[PDB]
């Protein structure tokens, strides 16, 4: 891939997702989320190998099926509104089809069996994209249409996503099915609040986006994609095990760090509602999470893994990779906690 | 006794293919360090063809057997 | 002369530099040569034609006068020809067929009509 | 500018700087076989660039000051300890073969990356197409494990397909009884322990795998012990060469400037070096890999990254 | 109705000819006569077997290219607009980025075929 | 110690020294004189 091909490509996979947040025409945002979807393959297919190829297909797959059903959605909020306003559906059976054709394309239990192999089959930088950037259009239309969403069907692919994304990282060692997992389980704390105050929803995308874009890019640092490969980080950049630490810690919702802050505010949200039972199982849920983002720190920072004689070489050379915004990111993902008034800005 | 650190059976407990065998798992192997499997060494077979001898462009008793790719 | 543009042969690239490149192969031959017995005459009579070629191509520096003088083709020709030469002079090392006849055939195995 | 994607745009691409003169040119043979006189000749009459071949310390002579580095700071590694006790306990045989390869590994990009940067071919003595000659002589005398092979097998697979085959391979083929010879006139004490055994599996290793693997994608030329004396015979025949098969056919722009991006990285390079499979010969604990690390740091000029140390007189560091 | 009963006489018409073709001719049938032609000798395989198609990445463009008649065969209707500097330029923009996807594939060699 | 190859950073890179030194004096400036536009307007609105 020619440079500037990557580039054109990379802002069309941008474009489609600006398309779906600014239309306010149900056609236009279904054709912004097909040209997102036409421009992310090739990055999917970038090394040309046989697993970038499974995922690819996989996505490919799942993807054009949730665009079927969306479309379905519309057409039928068409026969029985007459209009195309990017809105409330006015019509049951269409919010149910859109709202499962979202949940297809954010990869939310149980719609989620693709999430893992697609991230696991594709390089990191393109896993970034998918786990990251992905999660914005379908989340904008979300917060639309949430009037017309049926509380139970959002509230059961909530749950189901905490549970299956909690109980699916605990078997994990490779990184990429980790972050997978994990994002499945972050995404169920979006929807969750969603009928209650859709500001926490974006409040929890925008921290886990920080979070996660900052996880991947200490994995790029340092190329490491297993749990024993990153095991050597301590040999190497010590700074870069006391980050990942850090960035662990407030993945898992550790108060003073900043990702206690969106757990934080969904209780609140829920709670004012007289939401007891499902926030009280919601944040003992999480302790999945928090459980195998420990073991990582265990054998990250904590301890110190066995290395090898080979190792001695990359001592005399420095990193070289961008890490673009990593210590921005990185702070971001942790000193936040007192600021936290500032989500009325999301308002 | 100095600090305690974690050996080689330690480390191998992260090195699988998953933290918890099953018997559903057993043939699970970890995946190609640079993400590369083997290409298959199936032969793709080539379409075989009587070129005459009945035939045109044959002069009628040439019997050109032909592998073709398309 | 100018160079050529084409030697007419297909697939026989045109030389640059062939004053050179013969000067290259006609030594190289001279040394494999000098691996094979003094007796053999393969040596004797490959060295002799050898070294005729090769002060050939030291006296004259004209590429179209040098064709006329060595009668092999077109210069690349000739060159072709050197490689053959010395490509035929290492296989030989190996079959020395200087060597005794070896074996007799029986006694009417050329005898014609029977 | 450093060289990048912008940089190729801008009008920095390979095919701007090669020439019939860019070749990346590997001189091999069996021990004391004269390969490396034979290689300066060849870069010196061509204008190529000569490169040592790669020893325990290449890696230190392109870092730092150039110096070489005590040997702590590479397993203690040791050649001399190989020759006197080849089945040492501590693993040197295999730890010194994994070590070289990765030396090796670096070199091959460090020359790679000077052809393509500025056109200019390279020599080389060996090289990683090669280095498994001395892994295979090792295992057949029982130097080394089998698992120490298949563990030299998996860092060999997913790190020399990412990389481009030399354009000439020169070798000098000496007979075994002429090394034992000559090794003996050479001095080194250590060296003339080598057994005929090990050489002449070295030779097998050569003649029989190597070879053959390259004739199919490089133009190899093979010379005796005389015709090696003369590099001028040998700079003749490379010269009028031919090139018509390997992948440097098929190469255009943008595969070249994927190529480069590799080569200038090299963490990225050595990437699969060290991949964590636990062997007793090349692992190393905690407390030996920490204590060493930190005396790593202490050396001048090692703490910071290269233009940042004060002790070695950078300046400007505030600015920078 | 006219086209409905038009498209029936002309496919009535056809497949009369066929049963006719079928029924009227003394028929001898046996294995040999029946066999699958191939210039005189067996055949090698299966006429099922894989084909492989050189043309692949052309038959792909043809997909998108094949679409863009969709949208430029309304031009003559567009003609009748009253904003008429709208749509030239818009008509203008769609045949100009088909030339453009064009040259691009021609430029990186998509449509040379495969060897 | 005094290096084989050349640092990249051996020597500072004025060009970036002196953008990076302009945009941060740049933005403190607009930041006061912004700053200082908004109480006027604050003051000005709520009749202070
Ligand atoms: C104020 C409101 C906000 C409140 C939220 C909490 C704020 C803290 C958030 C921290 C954000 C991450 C930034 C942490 C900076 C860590 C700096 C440090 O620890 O030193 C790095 C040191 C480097 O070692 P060295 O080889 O000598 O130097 C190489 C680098 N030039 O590394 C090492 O050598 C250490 C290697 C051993 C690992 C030790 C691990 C245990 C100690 C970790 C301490 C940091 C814990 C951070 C976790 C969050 C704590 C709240
Ligand atoms: C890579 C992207 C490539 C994009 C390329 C787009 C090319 C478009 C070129 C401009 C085409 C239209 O160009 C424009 O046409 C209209 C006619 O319709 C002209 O307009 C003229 O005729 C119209 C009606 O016909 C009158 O109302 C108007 O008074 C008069 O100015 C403009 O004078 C001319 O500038
Ligand atoms: C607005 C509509 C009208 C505008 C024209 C739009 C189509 C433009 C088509 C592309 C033209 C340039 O792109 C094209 O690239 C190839 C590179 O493989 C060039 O070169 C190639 O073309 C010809 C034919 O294939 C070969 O004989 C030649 O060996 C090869 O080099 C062509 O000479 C050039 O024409
Ligand atoms: N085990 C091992 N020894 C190696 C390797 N490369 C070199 N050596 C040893 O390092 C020493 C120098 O290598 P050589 O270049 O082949 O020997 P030499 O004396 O320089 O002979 P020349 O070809 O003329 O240069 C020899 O003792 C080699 O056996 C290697 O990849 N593995
Ligand atoms: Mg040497």
């Amino acid at each position: 891939m020619n440079p500037i091909i990557f580039i054109i490509i990379l802002l069309t996979i941008m474009l489609g997702t600006i398309i779906v947040m600014i239309s306010s025409h149900w056609l236009l945002v279904w054709i912004g989320f097909e040209m997102n979807m036409l421009a992310i393959i090739p990055i999917m297919m970038k090394n040309h190998n046989p697993r970038a190829t499974e995922a690819s297909t996989k996505y490919f797959l799942t993807q054009s099926t949730a665009s079927m059903l969306l479309m379905m959605a519309v057409i039928i909020n068409l026969m029985f509104s007459g209009q195309w306003t990017v809105m409330k559906l006015f019509n049951p059976m269409a919010s149910m089809l859109m709202t499962m054709a979202l949940a297809m394309k954010l990869g939310m239990a149980p719609f989620h069996f693709w999430v893992p192999e697609v991230t696991q089959g594709i390089p990191l930088s393109s896993g970034l994209i998918l786990l990251t950037w992905q999660k914005l259009a379908p989340m904008s239309v979300l917060y639309q249409i949430f009037p017309s969403i049926n509380l139970n069907l959002i509230l059961t692919l909530s749950v189901l996503s905490i549970l299956i994304g909690g109980w699916g990282g605990l078997n994990q060692t490779q990184l990429r099915k980790i972050m997978a997992y994990s994002s499945i389980a972050h995404m169920g704390w979006m929807t969750a609040v969603l009928p209650y105050n859709p500001t926490m929803t974006l409040l929890n995308l925008i921290i886990y986006i920080i979070m996660t874009s900052t996880m991947f890019t200490m994995f790029m640092a340092n190329s490491t994609t297993t749990t024993l490969s990153l095991s050597h980080t301590w040999n190497k950049t010590p700074i870069m095990t006391v980050l990942i630490l850090a960035t662990l810690l407030s993945m898992g919702g550790l108060p003073p760090l900043s990702g206690f802050m969106p757990k934080w505010m969904i209780i609140q949200e829920m709670t004012k509602n007289n939401s007891i039972i499902l926030p009280t199982f919601m944040a003992i849920t999480a302790l999945l999470n928090l459980y195998f983002y420990m073991r990582l720190t265990y054998s990250t920072t904590l301890t110190m893994f066995p290395s090898t004689n080979n190792m001695k070489m990359k001592w005399q050379f420095p990193l070289m990779k961008k890490m673009t915004f990593l210590p921005t990111m990185v702070v971001l993902s942790t000193m936040m906690l007192p600021l936290t008034p500032m989500l009325s800005v999301l308002e | 006794a100095r600090q305690w650190q974690p050996d080689v059976e330690w480390a191998e407990q992260y090195g699988g293919a998953v933290m918890y065998p099953t018997k559903e798992t057993a043939h699970w192997k970890p995946p190609p360090w640079n993400d590369v499997d083997p290409p298959k060494d199936t032969l793709v077979s080539n379409l075989t063809l009587n070129f005459g001898p009945q035939h045109p462009a044959a002069h009628g008793v040439l019997r050109l057997v032909m592998e073709l790719s398309g | 002369g100018l160079l050529k543009k084409t030697t007419g042969l297909v697939g026989l690239a045109v030389c640059e530099t062939p004053h050179e490149r013969l000067k290259i192969l006609y030594t190289k031959i001279l040394d494999v040569l000098g691996h094979i017995p003094k007796n053999a005459a393969y040596r004797k009579y490959t060295e002799q034609i050898t070294n005729e070629k090769l002060s050939m191509v030291k006296a004259e520096p004209d590429v179209k006068k040098l064709e006329e003088r060595l009668q092999g083709g077109q210069i690349e020709e000739v060159i072709l020809q050197a490689e053959n030469e010395l490509s035929l002079a290492r296989k030989m090392i190996q079959w020395k067929p200087w060597e005794p006849l070896v074996e007799e055939p029986p006694a009417s195995q050329w005898k014609w009509p029977i | 500018l450093q060289y990048g994607p912008l940089a190729y745009i801008l009008g920095e691409k390979a095919t701007k700087k090669m020439t019939e003169k860019s070749k990346l040119i590997t001189v091999d043979g069996n021990i004391c076989s004269g390969k490396s006189k034979l290689a300066k000749e060849i870069a010196e009459k061509l204008g190529l660039k000569h490169f040592p071949e790669a020893g325990i310390h290449y890696v230190d002579s392109t870092t730092g000051d150039g110096k070489p580095l005590p040997v702590q700071f590479s397993g203690n590694c040791s050649l001399e300890k190989f020759y006197d006790d080849p089945k040492s306990n501590d693993g040197n045989s295999y730890r010194l073969q994994a070590w070289l390869y990765a030396s090796r590994l670096l070199q091959y990009a460090d020359a790679l990356e000077h052809l393509l940067s500025t056109g200019q071919g390279v020599v080389l003595e060996r090289s990683i197409y090669s280095d498994f000659v001395f892994l295979e002589a090792m295992y057949r005398q029982g130097f080394i494990r089998k698992q120490c092979v298949d563990h030299y097998n998996q860092v060999k697979k997913v790190t020399i397909c990412e990389y481009l085959p030399p354009h000439v391979v020169v070798y000098v083929d000496v007979p075994v009884p002429e090394v034992q010879s000559r090794i003996q006139k050479k001095g080194n004490p250590h060296e003339m322990k080598i057994t005929s055994a090990y050489l002449q599996d070295i030779e097998n290793a050569y003649k029989g795998t190597f070879l053959p693997e390259m004739s199919e994608k490089c133009e190899v030329l093979q010379y005796s012990a005389w015709e090696a004396q003369d590099a001028e015979k040998v700079v003749e025949d490379i010269e009028y060469l031919k090139y018509d098969k390997g992948p440097w056919l098929d190469q255009n722009d943008r595969k070249l400037h994927k190529l480069r991006m590799l080569v200038q990285d090299k963490l990225e390079v050595l990437n699969y070096t060290s991949i964590p499979v636990f062997l007793p010969e090349v692992t190393v604990g905690a407390h030996q890999s920490d204590q060493v690390f930190q005396e790593f740091t202490e050396l001048p000029g090692r703490k910071y990254r290269a233009g940042y140390n004060e002790d070695v007189g950078d300046k400007w560091i505030w600015l920078k | 109705m006219n086209l409905m009963l038009a498209l029936l006489t002309n496919f009535t018409l056809a497949t009369l000819l066929v049963i006719i073709a079928f029924w009227l001719p003394q028929l001898n049938v046996y294995s040999e006569k029946t066999s699958p032609y191939e210039c005189g000798f067996d055949p090698m395989g299966s006429a099922r077997l894989p084909f492989s198609m050189k043309f692949f990445l052309v038959a792909i463009t043809f997909l998108l290219f094949d679409l863009e008649i969709a949208l430029l065969l309304p031009l003559p209707w567009a003609s009748q607009t009253a904003n008429l500097n709208t749509m030239l330029t818009m008509a203008l923009f769609l045949i100009i980025l088909l030339a453009v996807s064009l040259a691009y594939e021609w430029t990186q060699k998509g449509l040379e075929w495969t060897e | 110690k005094f290096y084989i190859q050349e640092p990249p950073h051996g020597s500072p890179n004025w060009l970036k020294v002196g953008l990076t030194l302009g945009t941060s004096v740049f933005l403190w400036i607009y930041l006061i004189k912004q700053h200082n536009e908004d109480v006027l307007e604050y003051k000005r609105r709520n009749g202070l």
